[PDB]
């Protein structure tokens, strides 16, 4: 058995104290983003810091979409598959630009008859699906700091 | 730059013939609008449709009317009907202003039921079973959020279209982190629920919850506390008739108060791939999880917005079994899963699986427990669900779910799919989607299971090709089959030549658009149309059918 | 007192 505990860090060690931007820093993909790295040990500057030569984050595009998956015998839908993709890059200061994405994909049936239901099981499955995106781009650091190297 | 758009023509098997002719109008650079007249020779008369596009200071919006004064179709399946006109407003806009302010609309009317099917689906589809209208303002700062939101829709089933509106709901939350070293969380709402019928209980609730938990993590383990305080006031009214039939009697006032304990932990175990491949690192992370929440009887509330959700592998960990705050069902179990990781030499995630389940140690009971389960299975390992990901080369992936109930004895939900895709004009994709009937009945309403339309379960395999040919044509093709019914659910083709000032496109369809409840059997609709406009316009044409092309990489 | 907004004033006054 190789098995070995982890001794790295999820997120590299140059990447400990860094910048987070974003248009939305209010929305809801901020705060899962924000909770991600705030685990994960790192240290979240202001943009407007005069402490220069930290990397940044810089949250981008989000976009749901909600469609069809599968449909019954009358063509009425009955699988509804939610998507969420996400677009950031890191900046390495004075290196390069290196860009990221994340990509989250979950499905619920549909039911009219509780419709209203329905639609608090989407919101929920929403806010799941922000966590999701915020360990994906974390757990896509190591490659960028490898990509630097 | 305001003048008329080129026509567009397309011939159906509902519509026949038909005829737009839109009409383009820059009122603004902000604002922008557009009428189009289409003529359907059926219906024997034309649609005004109109949208309008703006862009604002409080955000981005599309409003949509459609009228078509009278129809002949709809007069002659509804002689006694009063009147046959048609119509549908449409209005979407989403913006944030200030980074506080939120502001968003999703409003869609119907005049009736058949409007999606019987009509063109730019904002509609004939699948949908409902229509939404939804209205929200909001305030967010870093750590503090409010929401004021309007719900409400309009059921397309005739069987039972009565359906609960939160006309009112307000969704206050506020966190504060940092508090020593817990971190503490509070969400607070207010909501009226109304239903459409004069008959069914209306009710007013008031919830608030406080949240404290403890995170401590290392290198390798992450442990994390929680409890949660919940705490639930009903004010319900109009319950006579519900009395006067169930034997189950509504009360007029309900106090909730709950706490949740919950304990998560995680673990990362890594080694070195050597034999299989140079400098790739394999990674296994076990995850636990243990979720106590107290039993009390919810028979005196109805359901008002309370839903089974799926529990794929990362639902397994979810705390809850229902949305919203209507059935809280008690919680006595232990969460166990494993995922393996595969990073290759430049640290790219290559492949990733998941397993897990839940193990019951009491039955999650709720007081209206009326899940036709197919065994009475009530404590135990009752829960599976498994994930896969795997990205082959640059050009070629694939993935997979799966879940399996004790309880229905059977697998409940699985999907598969697997993409070739050079890029966006050249690709190739396979996908499957399976769903068992005892799932179907078990979750879905009483007359599901008993429908022919319903009642057999998912079973669906969809191929999705784009080949370009000569760099200017693009042919794309679709194809949805049910192997249970052995028949055809969704099929496109389309061609698009696509010049320097021209484009020109071709069309075909032929979708479910329908049961027919005398002769029970499916109705398909087909329609051939072009496109002239003044990239080779591939993803548009996978987004075009009932089953749009999704990338899976 | 009143909590027009969120209260039950469909069927309330009956
Ligand atoms: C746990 C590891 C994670 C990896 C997860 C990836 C799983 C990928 C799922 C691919 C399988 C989908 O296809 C699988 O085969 C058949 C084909 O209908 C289904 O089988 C089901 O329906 C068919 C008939 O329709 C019956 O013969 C069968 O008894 C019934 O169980 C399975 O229930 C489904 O799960
Ligand atoms: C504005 C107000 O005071 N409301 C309360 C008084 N009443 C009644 O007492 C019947 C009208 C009904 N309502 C509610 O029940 C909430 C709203 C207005």
């Amino acid at each position: 058995c190789g098995w070995h505990l982890r001794d790295t860090t999820q997120v590299p060690s140059t990447m400990k104290v860094m910048i987070l931007d974003s248009g939305d820093p209010n929305g809801p993909l901020s705060r899962a983003v924000r909770n991600q790295l705030r685990l994960n040990g790192v240290e979240l500057l202001d943009k407007e810091t005069t402490r220069k030569d930290v990397p940044s984050l810089r949250l981008g595009k989000v976009s749901i979409a909600k469609d069809t998956a599968s449909v019954f015998r009358n063509g009425q839908t009955a699988e509804y598959q939610m998507i969420m993709t996400v677009n950031a890059t890191v900046l390495i200061p004075g290196r390069d630009i290196y860009p990221i994405s994340a990509k989250v994909f979950r499905s619920f049936f549909d039911n009219p008859q509780m419709a209203l239901a329905k639609d608090n099981e989407q919101d929920m499955i929403v806010k799941e699906m922000y966590d999701r995106a915020a360990e994906q781009l974390i757990r896509k650091l190591p490659s960028i700091r490898a990509a630097d190297i | 730059r305001s003048g008329f758009l080129i026509p567009n023509a397309k011939y159906t098997t509902t519509n026949y013939f038909e005829f737009y002719l839109p009409y383009y109008w820059n009122i603004a650079p902000n604002m922008d609008a557009t009428i189009t007249p289409h003529y359907m020779h059926r219906r024997g008369n034309i649609m005004w449709e109109n949208e309008f596009r703006y862009l604002s200071q409080a955000g981005a919006g599309l409003m949509e009317l459609d009228y078509l004064p009278s129809d002949k179709v709809y007069e002659d399946e509804h002689p006694n009907d009063d009147s046959s006109r048609r119509w549908l407003f449409y209005w979407n806009h989403s913006g944030v202003m200030d980074q506080v302010w939120r502001f968003n609309v999703d409003y869609t009317k119907v005049s009736d039921p058949s409007y999606f099917n019987d009509f063109d689906n730019k904002y509609g589809s004939s699948t949908d079973g409902y229509a939404t209208q939804k209205f929200s303002v909001g305030y967010a700062v870093q750590n503090f959020n409010a929401t004021v939101s309007t719900k409400q829709f309009q059921v397309f089933s005739e069987q039972n279209t009565s359906s609960y509106s939160a006309e009112p709901q307000l969704d206050v939350n506020y966190y504060q982190n940092d508090v020593g070293p817990f971190d503490t969380r509070i969400y607070g709402q207010a909501v009226h629920f109304v239903n459409t019928r004069d008959d069914m209980p209306e009710a007013t609730r008031v919830h608030l919850e406080p949240t404290i938990n403890l995170p401590l993590s290392n290198n390798w383990g992450s442990i994390n506390t929680e409890a949660k305080f919940l705490a639930t006031h009903y004010q319900q009214t109009n319950l006579d008739w519900y009395n006067s039939r169930n034997t189950t009697k509504l009360d007029e006032s309900v106090n909730r108060v709950m706490p949740q304990f919950k304990v998560d932990g995680k673990m990362v175990f890594e080694r070195d791939m050597e034999m299989l491949a140079p400098g790739y690192t394999q990674t296994l992370e076990p995850r636990a999880q243990y979720l106590y929440v107290p039993y009390r009887d919810q028979s005196d509330i109805y359901n008002y917005d309370s839903s089974l959700l799926q529990s794929d592998y990362s639902g397994l960990f979810r705390d809850r079994t229902y949305g919203g705050l209507d059935r809280i069902a008690s919680a006595n179990q232990v969460t166990t899963g494993v995922t393996s990781r595969i990073y290759d030499d430049a640290a790219v995630e290559r492949f990733n699986i998941s397993v897990g389940q839940i193990y019951y140690f009491t039955e999650s009971r709720t007081g209206d427990d009326n899940i036709t389960w197919e065994n009475d299975d009530k404590t135990g390992s009752l829960v599976w669900a498994g994930d896969t990901y795997w990205r082959i080369s640059e050009r070629w992936g694939l993935r997979g779910g799966i879940q399996y109930d004790t309880r229905l004895d059977n697998v409940a939900t699985s999907n598969s799919s697997i993409e070739y895709r050079r890029d966006e004009d050249r690709l190739v994709q396979l996908n499957y989607h399976y769903a068992s009937p005892e799932y179907i009945q078990a979750t879905l309403p009483k007359y599901y299971s008993t429908a022919e339309q319903y009642k057999n379960g998912i079973s669906q395999v969809g191929a999705v090709a784009s080949r370009p040919i000569a760099d200017r044509w693009s042919i794309v093709g679709a194809y949805y089959y049910d192997t249970n019914a052995n028949k055809q659910a969704d099929s496109m083709l389309g061609v698009q030549y696509s010049s320097c000032c021209y484009a020109i496109r071709v069309g075909y369809e032929r979708k479910l658009n329908g049961w027919d409840n005398d002769k029970q059997h499916a109705v398909y609709d087909n329609a051939i149309g072009f496109n002239i406009e003044l990239g080779l316009g591939t993803q548009e044409m996978l987004r075009s059918n009932i089953l749009p092309y999704q990338n899976t990489l | 007192a009143c909590f027009w907004p969120f209260c039950n004033w469909k069927h309330g006054c009956a």
